[PDB]
């Protein structure tokens, strides 16, 4: 009853009146920056490390399966183009729905239960459209950038694993075959992606903020929620996507 | 128009467990006025109802003659420029330091210049009493210098209705009297009426110059203190000082005591 | 709603409101302002709010800026009402 | 021994912002004693010192002859058995109601038949009052009804020391008087000695039989209520009733206020 | 200073005395089964259905992989011992550091702000031995436990994109080669990963919630401190586990 | 840390410290116990606490289980001060 239908028609009222409104700029671009800077820029850390393992096992685990078929060359067109299909898109939003997907419910919840958000809500200044609508444009344009940061740092990892563990492939790894590999409609389904999850993500790691019974157990079990649908959904539409984008 | 907010007929519903019924409140201007009832009845609903950001269910409350229901939604911004509550535990934007976190409704106001308003909030602070308080954050100050500065940035635009959510709740006498005596300094020098919805009486009543109580589900009485200090009412009677069993009951309902020892008695 | 302020010479004499919104139009010239002012009289002055009272601070720091000892003629009891409540110190409201 | 613990002389620093010096303080058995300060002055840190849970600087803290530091760490819980904390917010364990939350203790002591605890347990209940609430939830009840169940299961074993920690602090005065009157029946009825630390003076004090009173860094009064109540010092007198203003600062420190409103005065 | 070595001297503390002690067992077992019921079993749906997506985008993305090498039977043998030697260990890792990774700290964290712990610690009944325990072993038999569901059901998955989607291979597809890929040693180099996972998420996951500072927000920051070091720790763990697992 | 009881024809004569641990030794024969039990003499009972109460109001339940009026002989001031606090009915314990 109440999620078959009351929860999304309000998870979509809250956003509907989040955006769209007066279009005040030079108000908000002071607070854009600093939600940048906490969901995007603090949890650099969260993928530029967490890049570079997840580079350097697709590196060591896939070296190993073409070193089986004895294609040593073709590792970037097997790991980069992995990791910039699938991986990046998709391991650097868990991460993500991890240092910012969750902080954030777990940020904007505290202000519905400290009652900072119904008293903003009192002084005429609209909460959603001041305090929903920066971290939501932060989010939606930090995400697709940190899944750039993630698969450019996921392919050095990469490297040290072909290059330095095993000098093997020099350019011949990358500026040889990375050339067949780096094409724009590649960077292009993987920003699309990365855009569409940062869409997903960042609105239920902000619709529970916003619907969390405000108590130090509600914001918890919030914070739950979000890392819970922010990869149910994040998965599931991975794999929409995937399909409508390359079962053609 | 004698009163600054009537509440003529409110019965909120709050879906199955009605929490007001048909209440009548009138709050007048210049008079810091008070409500006190059981804890956790859902007076803080009733403060969040004045401020139009939930509706009533069937009923009438006009702040200076306009319905806050029948209202623009922005409108009720223009409005509520006219408002603040002071809720419990401060509600200090946890980002920007008090100075800043006390500016926040000029800046969003006011179109005042740099000096000028750096000037302002360094003088309602010196207000309130937290004026060395500036530069500090507000998960540093205490629970009650939390209140404190939250009353500071609440005064500004002189909103000419102030409510108190419990503000000396969880309180030591000397933060409460601290407290008491702001509100009613307040009172006494600017215009405004607060509406201080508590329940520590002895406190509350000491400044409270015109107070209603409620049962669970409507007011059963009102007045002035010493009016209502010789109230001879059960329910009103109990809840004026605690006499910790009455018409509300002490203890919990259940059945029998007997069997309840004795399963299969 | 309104404000409006003349030098008469040794008298500032300012009259309105006195808020935070129409204060505005006088806070940027003040100097010109308070040029050869020697007490300012807040005489048709309706109310007074914060602001206002923020702004007559600067006003008597720059009465004093140039080095004079000005004064407040004409004040109204809420005035003196605010400056006790803000707990404003007798040498900078006088 | 005259008193049930003393704790001879604590001077406890928590890092750098030293908490307690020297600190002097004597509970005698069957008097319900008390101690209040300034709210966050951390004496419930003096309240879980003296559970051992942590441990004094430099200090004898001796719960009824031996020293609360000297001990095995299992011995500590040997002792233990002899006292109970009642943390405000009930601390009512989430997962299991109120029936099994009261049971806790016994179920971990006693070896008491099943349907013997039951029943010591459906007793225990009534007796604070809750009885009916068995099945309820600790997430459901109210934050009166909370601290009153884990008053209830703090008895259990008897416990012959049960500290109270800022039992009625945000509490309306109904719920206040049902808590005072609760824990002073105890007191009156069986053997125990509570040790309210509190700072709601009208209430404490009402059952309160030997006070303590401490500044910021040591005690400073003690005594009884009513020699108390009458004592001529600023400290003192400041708390014990809210003047407001005095040798606790009502304005925090700042800088001249005169600069402060003119930068570049 | 304090993260240097304090804070890990610490956490080594609080385990060192979590679990070697009283031998108690017929107290715990009632405890031990909640503590699964609510870690693993209610978890169930965090990776059931996040196995399918995870494992149907590897069918349909590495369909169109060997696909371009024609080699559409290899798929179970480049699906299955994929989504089993690596992605299942941590994809099923991260989803749990999510749904009980983090609402560990979010519910033990809270007991030590609500003062749980400290009135238990007050009975003589201590609170590690008998709180942290519990979810501990939860925990570290749950983890690999839902590994091995997620991996099944990732194979389903598969499956249905291999098989469903595309009628390609019915037997062909497992029951011809994944014989091939079904051997012990690879359960084997999968459940050893699983296992060194439970032990550190829910470690770290159980150090917070133990270390939180008691407020609102303290929990609510220690929740991500979880969720961000159980998944640092987590992909660190896992390339230096398949480093030494496959590097030889 | 020590418990006696006798049937001595009409009076149940226990003796001791009747906590929660000194109990289970009475808690199992208690109808044997109260096999033809009159009243219970509650004499050279040392102290008392709540596990004691308990099993003394099983006891009585099986006075009247077979169905006679029992009573309660010797009692102590501490008893009926927790009957008092436990607020128990005069029913059940007289």
């Amino acid at each position: 009853g109440i999620k078959t239908l009351r929860t999304f028609g309000r998870a979509g009222l809250m956003l509907f009146n989040a955006l769209v409104g007066k279009p005040e700029f030079r108000k908000h671009a002071p607070l854009l920056v600093r939600q940048l800077y906490n969901v995007g820029v603090l949890s650099m850390l969260i993928i530029v490390v967490s890049g570079v393992f997840i580079g350097m096992v697709l590196g060591l685990q896939g070296y190993l399966v073409l070193t089986t078929y004895s294609a040593e060359t073709s590792l970037g067109m097997l790991v980069a183009l992995s990791l910039l299909r699938e991986l990046g898109p998709v391991v650097a939003a868990l991460l993500f729905a991890g240092r910012a997907g969750s902080a954030l419910t777990a940020e904007i919840g505290l202000m519905r239960a400290t009652e900072q958000l119904s008293s903003m809500e009192m002084m005429a200044v609209d909460p959603l459209r001041r305090v929903i609508s920066p971290r939501f444009w932060a989010g939606v344009i930090s995400l697709p950038l940190l899944t750039v940061i993630f698969v450019a740092v996921g392919i050095w990892g990469g490297s040290l694993v072909g290059v330095s563990w095993k000098g093997i492939d020099s350019g011949f790894f990358w500026s040889a075959m990375q050339n067949a590999v780096d094409w724009r409609m590649d960077l292009v389904n993987c920003l699309i992606k990365s855009v569409v999850f940062a869409i997903t993500v960042t609105w239920i790691s902000l619709f529970n903020g916003y619907d969390a019974i405000p108590t130090s157990a509600g914001i918890s079990r919030a914070t739950t929620r979000t890392v819970v649908h922010s990869s149910l959904a994040v998965l599931g539409l991975d794999f929409v996507l995937t399909a409508l984008m390359f079962g053609n | 128009v004698a009163n600054l907010v009537d509440m003529r007929d409110v019965s909120f519903t709050r879906g199955n467990r009605c929490i007001f019924d048909n209440i009548s409140l009138t709050v007048p201007r210049g008079k810091i006025t008070a409500i006190m009832g059981p804890s956790g009845i859902g007076k803080t609903t009733l403060l969040r109802l004045i401020g139009g950001q939930i509706a009533p269910d069937h009923g009438e409350i006009l702040f200076d003659g306009e319905n806050i229901p029948a209202m623009s939604r922005s409108r009720l911004y223009t409005v509520r420029k006219r408002m603040s509550m002071l809720f419990q535990s401060g509600a200090l934007f946890t980002d920007m330091n008090v100075f800043d976190n006390v500016a926040y409704p000029l800046r969003e106001h006011t179109q005042l210049p740099a000096p000028l308003l750096h000037s302002t909030v360094m003088m309602k602070l010196e207000a309130v009493g937290l004026r060395g308080a500036a530069k500090l954050m507000p998960s540093e100050l205490s629970g009650g210098m939390a209140r404190r500065a939250a009353l500071a940035r609440a005064i500004a635009l002189e909103p000419d209705l102030i409510m108190f959510d419990e503000p000396f709740v969880g309180q030591d006498p000397i933060t409460m009297g601290v407290l008491v005596k702001l509100i009613s300094e307040l009172n006494s020098a600017l215009g405004v009426t607060c509406v201080v919805v508590s329940h520590d009486v002895p406190e509350v009543l000491s400044i409270a110059d015109h107070a209603w109580i409620l049962a669970d589900k409507k007011i059963v009485a009102h007045g002035s203190a010493q009016a209502l200090q010789a109230n001879p009412d059960p329910r009103v009677r109990q809840f004026l000082d605690g006499i910790a069993d009455g018409p509300v009951p002490f203890r919990y309902p259940a059945g029998d005591y007997h069997a309840d020892l004795l399963p299969g008695s | 709603e309104s404000l409006s302020w003349m030098q008469t010479g040794d008298t500032l004499a300012l009259s309105g409101e006195l808020d935070q919104d129409v204060l505005l139009p006088l806070w940027e010239m003040r100097e010109e302002a308070v040029k050869g002012i020697t007490c300012i009289d807040l005489s048709r002055v309706s109310r007074v709010d914060t602001g206002g009272l923020a702004l007559l601070l600067h006003l008597i720091d720059l009465a004093k800026k140039q080095g004079n000892n000005v004064t407040l003629q004409g004040v109204n009891d809420k005035v003196y009402t605010l400056a006790k409540l803000y707990n404003l110190p007798a040498d900078v409201l006088p």
